[PDB]
């Protein structure tokens, strides 16, 4: 990796959800939601090299 | 209606409204950018400039967390994380090597 | 919570609980919980291996 960055669901300057979707993202993580919904969309073929 | 999406970013704002509690429109954006400072005059286009005018409530698509964007909208906390990385074709050919013996 | 300090600049790892009690800044190192353990001690081939 080059840098190191994020994503993050971008709200108004001041808005009053950015203090409550940052604990419904950090409520999902610990519950491995955040894991498990991109092991659906993320893996598809899991190709080898099998050779 | 809402049900013509899916993906990702669309399975985790439903489990931001089912913990939270909302109801949501799903506009796709218009400009199709997401957000870049024009540096002719200043101006945003796409997604940040849709919360900046305030047509938006939420931006809940791949919108990088940078030090340009955070200074214009509140981003929350990230949902996944990344970094720049070189994308380039597999090497499709094997290594002679004659003397293999 | 106290307000006895101003910043908390240490390894205090964001989590969901801390959060709802105190604020966090937006994380300047990334992780996760992993295994700590020991190497296996190695092969060692002996001269007279053949
Ligand atoms: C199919 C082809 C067969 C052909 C020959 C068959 C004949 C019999 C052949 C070999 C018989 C050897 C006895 C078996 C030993 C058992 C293993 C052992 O103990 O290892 C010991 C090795 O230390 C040695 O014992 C080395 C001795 C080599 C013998 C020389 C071969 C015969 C010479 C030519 C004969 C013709 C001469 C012409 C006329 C004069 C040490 O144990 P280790 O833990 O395994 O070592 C690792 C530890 N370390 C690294 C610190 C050391
Ligand atoms: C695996 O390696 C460890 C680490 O060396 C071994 O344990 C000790 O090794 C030190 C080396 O400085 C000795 O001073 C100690 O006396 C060792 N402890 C003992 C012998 O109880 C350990 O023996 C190795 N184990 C295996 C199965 O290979
Ligand atoms: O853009 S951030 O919010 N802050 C910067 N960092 C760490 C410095 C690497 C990270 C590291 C991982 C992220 F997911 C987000 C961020």
């Amino acid at each position: 990796l080059i840098d190191s960055k994020g994503y993050g669901v971008g709200t108004p300057m001041g808005s009053p959800y950015r203090d409550k979707i940052t604990i419904a993202i950090l409520q999902l993580q610990e519950e491995g939601k955040l894991h498990m919904m991109k092991e659906k969309w993320w893996r598809g073929n899991g190709c080898p090299e099998e050779e | 209606g809402n049900d013509r999406f899916e993906g990702y970013c669309i399975d985790l704002l439903r489990e931001l409204s089912t913990i939270l509690g909302f109801t949501y429109e799903i506009r796709l954006v218009e400009d199709g950018k997401y957000g870049a400072q024009d540096d002719v005059n200043g101006q945003w286009n796409g997604m940040v400039r849709e919360l900046i005018d305030h047509k938006a409530d939420l931006a809940v698509a791949p919108l990088a967390i940078t030090y340009v964007r955070e200074k214009v909208i509140d981003f929350s906390k990230p949902f996944m994380t990344l970094g720049i990385s070189i994308l380039y074709r597999k090497p499709n050919g094997t290594n002679p090597g004659v003397f293999s013996f």
